[PDB]
RNA sequence: GCGAUGAUCACCCGGGUGGGUACAAAUGGCAGUCUGACAAGU
RNA sequence: GAGUCCCAUAACCUUUGUACCCCAGAGUGAGAAA
RNA sequence: UUGAGAGAUACAAUUUGGGAAGAAAUUCCCAGAGUGUGUUUCUUUUGCGUUUAACCUGAACAGUCUCAUCGUGGGCAUCUUGCGAUUC
């Protein structure tokens, strides 16, 4: 029972920091934006720096789009890989709280054969181990 | 290529080869090595463990012309049945035997006769660390008869979980060309180094020659890492002897 | 009001480049973009 | 120190620098209506509150990151916000619209309600209208115009409930912004289906669509539809 | 947020530290908490107090 | 027009950073709210 | 079944605001100014 | 080797719009499409044969007694050398 306790106090941990991490973290949208022009000739004439009033290379920004008017001291590479070492730490937590949950999970089902019933063993091709009770109510 | 095209490495090969023929004590030395001072230590410890050399133009040896000898897992019953009885790896061996035997049969004097009768060792991957006790000192001392290491089949280790055991002749077949028409070498954490180019006899001075290139492109270019790219940090000079020759400079920095 | 010289016109179209060079180094790479997306289908995921 | 920045609709930044998330300026500094973490930077200096947008938790925020052309919340502008479930969203409508604009955010569930007065207090400009939705007629009174009508409310036939909403109250030529979840509507057929048919409905409802985005990967079978009501 | 609370926390609502110190080093966990104080939890004597 | 009633003894560009001492606040961090079906009598 | 009893009504760290500091400490002990 | 449709991707030819540099032609950067071929994913049409298939459920482990847990001894280093998991 303390081992299962132990276990868990750490995954709730992990858990509450990925939280914390994930509102930190901005995540690129990546979904179809469809617009709509009521004349045949408007559909095949568009084209979306004029539509934005962008260029074009500002035209794929799709968080801070401007438009032209509004257009009108750290290395770049440390800040890109610092961005990209805060991502990784996110995900390792995910990772260690994934692990803990199968931990949790077995020592559980370790904890069920030791309480009281009767149980057989039952053993499937691929070879994984599980235990089915008797349908018997609890006094 | 730029050691090919200078004359110095041809005049010292005809130089190296003319000796032999004069010679009464070089009359046995019948392959040509290249000693190779890299700038700086390798840093490799010598694990005894050959590395091979892919010699792309032309072939040192092939299966057939050399003395082979397997030393397969305990028990030997299912790798010696299955080579032996399919055609392509039935003539393949000189003989096929297992460590436990090998260490029984062979001891003391008999170590040296074994040596004298077999050209070429090759040896399951699993028992090679096993075979510096039995075969002894001669063996492992040289480089002229280090046992090359083989997988005698494709299948791979998972952890936890149990090796089948399956032979493959094809496959040990095709290491074994490997091994013999190509070249190879030994780690070590100096600046010398040792490695096979040539046959008397056998292979042409221009041949001797390419191979040369071909053992200096693999181990200077650091994309052929780990097996290549071990000679970092430049080549101050290169030589050419038989086994008891003098080194012959062919290339100085 | 649209009364815009070509010289008018160039010198703000050199703004153009200007802001929009300086927020190039915000948007950060193309390479490492690669990498970061793999990263977060993951944790997404 | 974080380089706050401008960003095409009005009232709305990007905290640039080691963590780039959207933010909004704080109409009531000191405090976080939900949670959100809080962002001061000084300007020529006298410093001021940023609270951060998630996306995850507000559908707008996450119609800012999917790139919406043209937003009708802007400051200084009426908004009418139908489905304001607590302050989530609302508080962040209240900031930029600022203290010229109001939000009219309008709610049924009682519990919800609660929390959603609780925050009004700490926003002046923020009318709290908890009242049925289907029922435009009951709280006419505490309604004027509104330049903006937003949309946040679950259910099958909401398209009638922006009909309703912006026939008495929205301005000619003015604005509807729905959030759209397929799931409720129609499970059955793919999600692209029943975002045609909520489009073809608003268009009999007088409302022209200007701009359709699905919210992925913050919304699964989430999108948002943007149009213009023309009322002639 | 007490009422979306379940009895269990209840009973150690106010022994966080004791309990989770116990915890993480796997020992044995409080069992009183804020409630020790309660009037019925007084009449009690012995292990039945835990009870 | 002196004194034992006590002489003497960090940084950068007028401006900005660095460090130290006392108090106050934080819906800032550490930080994660125990187990779960038997027990008592004749 | 199970540590209220090491004040989670708390301690520590970080941020902000305010008010002061950038000299020695059992401080030194006859100079200062011209 | 049936028909049709939608999508993705690789290649070849060819084209749309924004920006800079050029007197223009022209040069570069960005964003993008449709055409032919090849590949691939899915949707369905038609011809032929076939009427069942999968899972669950009743008092369905256990005399050669079965199973769980904590310990002990030995084997596999020519390797299941063994995860709070199940090596024999």
């Amino acid at each position: 029972t303390q081992d299962s306790n132990y276990v868990r106090t750490l995954r709730q941990i992990e858990l509450k920091k990925l939280e914390k991490g994930a509102k930190q973290l901005m995540f690129k949208s990546s979904g179809n934006h469809t617009i709509f022009v009521d004349s045949r000739e408007k559909m095949n004439e568009f084209t979306p720096e004029k539509f934005f009033n962008t260029t074009s290379e500002m035209v794929n920004r799709s968080e801070n789009r401007l438009t032209k008017d509004q257009l009108a001291i750290m290395p770049k590479e440390s800040l890109d890989k610092k961005k990209l070492k805060k991502f990784k730490q996110v995900k390792q937590h995910l990772q260690r709280e994934t692990q803990l949950k199968q931990v949790q999970q077995r020592m559980d089902a370790q904890r069920e054969l030791l309480k009281k019933g009767s149980k057989k063993k039952i053993v499937d091709s691929s070879g994984k181990i599980s235990f089915k009770w008797k349908k018997q109510r609890k006094r | 290529n730029d050691i090919i095209k200078s004359g110095l490495a041809e005049k010292a090969l005809k130089a190296l080869i003319l000796q032999c023929e004069e010679n009464p004590s070089l009359k046995n030395d019948k392959d040509i090595h290249i000693i190779i001072n890299t700038g700086k230590k390798m840093g490799i410890n010598r694990d005894n463990i050959p590395r091979i050399i892919p010699l792309t133009k032309y072939k040192l040896f092939k299966p057939r012309d050399l003395n082979i000898l397997l030393i397969t897992k305990d028990p030997s019953a299912l790798y010696r049945e299955t080579l032996t009885k399919d055609e392509h790896t039935s003539e393949l061996f000189k003989e096929i035997i297992s460590v436990k035997n090998l260490r029984r049969r062979f001891k003391g004097s008999k170590l040296t006769q074994l040596y004298k009768d077999f050209d070429l060792v090759v040896a399951d991957y699993r028992v090679h660390h096993l075979l510096p006790e039995v075969l002894g000192s001669r063996f492992y001392h040289g480089s002229k008869k280090l046992p090359y290491m083989i997988r005698m089949s494709k299948e791979v280790k998972l952890k936890r979980q149990q090796m089948v055991e399956k032979c493959d002749p094809i496959y040990v077949r095709a290491q074994l060309r490997s091994i013999c028409k190509n070249t190879s070498y030994i780690p070590n954490n100096d600046n010398c180094l040792s490695v096979r180019v040539g046959y008397i006899q056998k292979h042409s001075i221009p041949e001797i020659l390419q191979n040369i290139q071909d053992t200096i492109n693999f181990l200077t270019d650091k994309s052929k890492r780990p097996q290549g790219g071990v000679i970092k940090g430049g080549i101050i000079s290169i030589f050419v002897k038989t086994s008891n020759s003098t080194s012959l400079p062919i290339y100085q920095f | 009001e649209g009364t815009l010289t070509d010289h008018e016109r160039k010198y703000l179209n050199k703004l153009i480049k200007r802001n929009s060079q300086n927020l190039r180094s915000w948007d950060l790479e193309e390479e490492v973009r690669d990498e970061l997306e793999d990263i977060q289908q993951s944790i997404l995921k | 120190k974080v380089v706050i920045e401008p960003h095409r609709h009005a009232g709305v930044y990007i905290a640039r620098g080691k963590e780039d998330l959207l933010v909004t300026k704080n109409m009531a500094p000191g405090e976080s209506v939900y949670g959100e973490k809080r962002i001061s930077v000084e300007e020529p200096p006298t410093k001021v509150e940023y609270r951060v947008w998630n996306p995850f938790r507000s559908k707008l925020a996450a119609g800012i990151m999917g790139g919406l052309d043209e937003l009708f919340i802007a400051p200084g502008k009426k908004v009418l916000y139908l489905g304001a479930a607590s302050g989530t969203s609302v508080s962040h409508v209240s900031d930029v619209v600022g203290p010229e604009g109001v939000v009219y955010a309008v709610e049924f569930s009682h519990r919800p309600g609660r929390e959603l007065i609780s925050m009004a207090k700490k926003r002046p400009n923020i009318i709290p209208i908890i009242e049925d939705a289907r029922h435009p007629q009951k709280y006419r009174m505490l309604i004027g115009m509104v330049d903006c009508v937003f949309a946040d409310v679950a259910q099958p036939d909401q398209a009638r409930i922006i009909a309703l909403n912006s026939h008495m109250f929205l301005k000619d030529q003015g604005g509807v912004v729905i959030s759209i979840k397929a799931n409720c509507i129609d499970s059955t057929v793919d999600a692209e289906t029943v975002f045609a048919r909520e489009v073809q409905k608003l268009r009999e409802e007088r409302i022209k669509p200007l701009e359709q985005l699905t919210l992925e990967p913050y919304e699964r079978d989430h999108c948002i539809v943007v149009g213009r009501y023309m009322r002639s | 947020s007490l009422a979306k609370s379940p009895a269990s926390t209840i009973q150690i609502l106010g022994a966080e530290k004791a309990l989770f110190r116990a915890l993480k080093t796997k020992h044995d966990t409080p069992k009183y908490g804020l409630l020790y104080h309660a009037s019925l939890v007084g009449q009690a004597t012995g292990k039945n107090k835990g009870k």
